[PDB]
């Protein structure tokens, strides 16, 4: 089918606050698309739709044809054989070092040798940088070093699609300058589909094919970066520069005011 | 209003405890088999449970069978009786004393563990990241541990059994002078293979499933806070060893009245 | 479905060199390194990480056992994920 | 080499582990005294380890009294000595069956529940933005959680006790028709105040001091991954409830002896 | 004194690891200085010294006059009523919401009344931009907003010494515009000395005094924004841009290769 | 050390509005808010939050049984400090 992921009209609701009103996006199959947005919008809670750790309320999410939130518990691992996903905070497994931590995920679906299972993972090591490091427990990374080794556990088995959720931050500018180059060079070579969710507006704009920004609860606008780089004009250009009013900046949505100082 | 609306939305929220914790087992065991990678992993987990929990209940065992012999001994010794002291406490043992206290002992140190476990484990994204990878929490966390704890319990109470028989044999024949004979052939004559022996197994493993069963879902539906994690473990010693006690009286009415 | 066979002089590669299907090749690799002048890698689609890191110890019992062997047929896609991994011209004759 | 030095290396390592349990307590009670702004906190600590700790005694306790009379009363009956049984229903109980068995119930619930607190508080960063914050985690966590448990355990003793005496006074006065006086008088001139007593309430306290201490210090020096806090629990109720049944005997040879 | 932390010459041991040389920095008394440096080199092992958390093994940090490994148990606590840190993760009481976690460091050492601890914290929660949500727990922050509630709680108390830890990173580029603008509006009107660690070679060197570049083993250079800029030109002008070699750029000190890749 | 008195018809202040020492003026904000017309701030060395929330309330109760106040002699020190906690023009009047 011609795009990976598809939703149809997706809304949700986190018990009494509305967030995700009509929202429909796409994901081309072998693709780099960028999802952005302001901060407490609901990003990692659009990466958890698509992995079905959550459910939507009025919609269809089409991974590859077939409906997720209308398959059941068995069918549901067989079809995340597919996606991998990194997580925000590294969340790696603590009683299992970095060696046994990068080659766990293709333990369990590849059926690789002794010798090559420690080929494979000692090259997922040499990607980020973290070599050296397979022995190490995971409550002595330094911090900026557990989201390289979880940055391996996402890209061990080379699924179908990647879901990264902010892969770039607590970083150098001379390791996000190679972190930026293994997710452009991964796609370029293996055609895999990733989904990379970030707040480094020029970084993952210079390799994506097909940016989405978010705003307050739809999409505001979406299109290949050139495309998207100042001709939509309102909006858009206030959150890539600019500290003034637009529509709802920050400041979440906020009671009354003097009530609230005087007593 | 508030009496009657308030203990309708109370009671309710217990309907939703019932149905979430019935449709936790069974994702947990009806599933499709794996019998070599489940089968390394029981082994360590019939290790936690058991292994280390075998010197609390051998130490417990022989102090609970020589109270009985002490203390049966001197009440019973004014009427030149103490040749039916195998009768009192090999009776306290096989029938009410040995499948509950070894499972109070095992809820307390078994319960707690896997719930202060699979408690933390979901408070430290560990459960998060292990079913975003395609593997099911429930076959892996889940299913070896409630196998390796319906397996440990009918075998650690033959072993609290077997040592209170004996502790309650040390302070009889050896301390106090008792026959060494007519102290075990009035123990055998009144020890029977279906309403001492089997009924003491019947026992072991009603209180090993209910058990293990409260223990995994108070520390798989547990508020991953500070003292979410906290009074999960309470939840678990509480509600987990009053339906050893409940079952208990309606067990002891039927295979003994 | 990986398929191979040498040509009599030259170990030709035929499929791709997943990690789903790997093993018909990894048990057969001592018939196939020795007397080999070059890996042919003509018709090979795609080579992943499950079908590269072979291909480092396929060369290598080659190299020891037989001819110094040699590449061809590349899609520079095998060159982006060699430079990628950082190997060093010991392990992959560029 | 390897049998001489690596029991030198891991016997030393016990002895910085006693010496740091102790420095913990060292700087957890003796400290600048605040007495209204711990004592709201140990309204909660006394809440949490004693009260919810308060249904699993008097059920627990009630039925240990009865089965001390119902196999106590089969036994003795064929001499016609049933007046007898308070003899030994409350001599069970005042003397060993009460300061030990409901100190493995407190191991069990309240000390496994503080060691999978402040083991989690420590994993979730908990007490290094508490301690980076002036305020002094052994004078927060530790000193009012301590006092607690010194106090919880003494008068839940005396609640083990009073229902499994009348435990033992509903299945020998009411159920199987002992006299309602012979009963009770043969029980009260065999009770002392000070050797049955007194030397109950001696038990309680030197094992309250014991599990508390025990129960705290794993959980503070405990490693904070997921099986590290699994361990400090099991670590909990083994090594807090040897030191139960390991100071008894000791104890019961001084004060009945 | 002149200065607020002194360091004269401190080392570090890891087990077996040797990091911090012979390191030796100032702080100047009211002045944002910035420390930099490549990932897993101990920076947030910089700012423990610091507070006492671990000990040095060669020097004196004199904070105020003051040596803190040579400081007793009942006097450390009294010193650390001056200093505040902010946490890499957030950090923040999960048992507690937002209201009651940013009043928590000055309901303990201010005497302020009832209806002045609710105006106070109720001011901090709108310069971070997160007031309304002072009825959530923190289990339903993002995690964006739950450096915003930890950030907060970091200036609660208006210490003499703030030291944050990486406060820009997973935030929007208008948000991160006015924490940026936070920091160094609270230097310029309340005199408080901040200790800036961060990864954003633009934003900290914008608003810093006295910036500090960690390298190896020690220190590689330091200098204001200007006077540090271009000036040095080794090893600075690789780190600030660029991908290639210089000294150690990244890349954890690995062992031996091949004996790694083949078996 | 704070210092405080009116000048018959001026609430003048001195020292910092520290949060240190502050309760010897909000015992006593009944009696110093009624009949003045401009606190005068002249003096005052520094305000922090624990002294500008207190000037939100001493305003507040000058107000309402009273004249309409003003202000008079700032560092431009509580002016950056409230464009930055972003107050309106009505709880401080510029
Ligand atoms: N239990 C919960 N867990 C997480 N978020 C919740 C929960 N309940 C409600 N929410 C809301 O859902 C939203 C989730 O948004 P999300 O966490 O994706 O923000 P984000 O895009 O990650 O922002 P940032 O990148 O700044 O962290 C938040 O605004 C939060 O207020
Ligand atoms: N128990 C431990 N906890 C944390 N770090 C440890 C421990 N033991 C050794 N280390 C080492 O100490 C160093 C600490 O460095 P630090 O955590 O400050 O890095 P960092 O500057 O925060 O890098 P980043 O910003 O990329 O996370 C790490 O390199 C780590 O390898």
């Amino acid at each position: 089918v011609a795009n990976l992921v598809d939703m149809r009209d997706v809304s949700f609701t986190r018990g009494n606050r509305c967030i995700f009103d009509n929202i429909s996006l796409t994901v081309p199959r072998g693709k780099i698309t960028a999802i952005m947005g302001p901060s407490g919008i609901g990003k990692t809670t659009l990466l958890r739709l698509i992995g079905g750790q959550i459910a939507p309320d009025h919609g269809e999410i089409l991974f590859d044809g077939e409906n997720i939130p209308a398959m059941s518990r068995s069918r549901l691992y067989t079809v995340r054989k597919r996606m991998s996903m990194l997580f925000q905070s590294g969340a790696l497994f603590t009683d299992m070092n970095v060696f046994d931590n990068v080659a766990y995920p293709l333990r369990e679906h590849t059926q690789l040798p002794a010798p090559l299972l420690h080929s494979t993972v000692m090259m997922k090591l040499e990607a980020v940088g973290l070599r050296g490091a397979a022995k190490l427990m995971p409550s002595e990374l330094s911090g900026g070093m557990a989201r390289r080794a979880a940055l391996a556990r996402a890209i061990a088995l080379e699924p179908d699609l990647i879901m990264f959720d902010q892969p770039f931050v607590g970083q150098d500018p001379i390791t996000m300058g190679v972190l930026v180059k293994l997710i452009s060079e991964l796609n370029s070579a293996l055609g895999v589909t990733c989904v990379v969710v970030s707040h480094d507006v020029p970084e993952v704009l210079s390799i994506a094919d097909h940016a989405w920004i978010l705003a307050d609860k739809k999409i505001v606008a979406h299109g290949s970066a050139q495309a998207l780089q100042a001709n939509p004009d309102p909006r858009v250009r206030q959150f890539l520069d600019g500290i003034a009013d637009g529509p709802v900046p920050f400041r979440y949505p906020a009671g009354d005011y003097h009530a609230d100082l005087l007593p | 209003l508030n009496a009657l609306a308030s203990l309708g939305h109370k009671g309710i929220k217990t309907l939703r405890t019932f149905g979430r914790a019935g449709l936790m087992l069974f994702n947990a065991l009806v599933g499709k088999p794996e019998f070599r990678k489940h089968a390394p992993l029981l082994v360590r987990q019939l290790y936690n449970v058991g292994v280390l929990s075998m010197l609390i209940i051998v130490v417990s065992g022989v102090f609970i069978g020589m109270v009985l012999g002490l203390q049966g001994y001197l009440v019973l010794t004014t009427y030149s009786a103490e040749t039916s002291l195998g009768m009192l406490v090999a009776l306290s043992l096989l029938r009410e004393l040995g499948p509950v206290v070894a499972a109070l002992l095992f809820a307390g140190r078994a319960g707690s563990a896997l719930t202060a476990e699979i408690g933390l484990m979901r408070a430290t994204e560990q459960l998060s990241s292990m079913e975003m990878m395609a593997v099911d929490p429930l076959r892996r966390v889940i299913s070896p541990r409630f196998w390796a704890g319906v397996i440990s319990l009918p075998l650690l109470t033959v072993i609290f059994v077997a040592v209170g028989i004996w502790g309650g044999s040390l302070v009889g024949v050896s301390w106090k002078g008792i026959d060494s004979g007519f102290f075990w052939s009035a123990m055998q004559n009144a020890v029977d293979w279906r309403m001492d022996l089997v009924n003491c197994l019947i026992k072991s493993v009603v209180f090993a499933i209910t058990v293990t069963w409260i223990s995994l879902f108070n520390g798989y539906d547990a508020i991953p806070t500070s003292a979410g994690i906290s009074r999960a473990t309470t939840r678990t010693v509480v509600h987990s060893s009053l339906a050893v006690l409940g079952l208990d009286f309606v067990l002891t009415a039927l295979m003994f009245g | 479905s990986l398929s191979w066979m040498q040509t009599g002089d030259t170990l030709a590669l035929s499929g791709e060199l997943d990690q789903d299907v790997l093993l018909p090749l990894w048990e057969m690799r001592e018939e196939a390194v020795k007397g080999i002048t070059c890996i042919d890698l003509s018709r090979v689609s795609r080579v992943d990480t499950g079908g590269l890191a072979l291909l480092l110890h396929l060369i290598d019992l080659a190299k020891k056992q037989g001819n110094n062997v040699t590449l061809q047929g590349v899609n520079d896609k095998v060159y982006t994920l060699a430079k990628l991994y950082n190997l060093p011209a010991d392990v992959l004759p560029r």
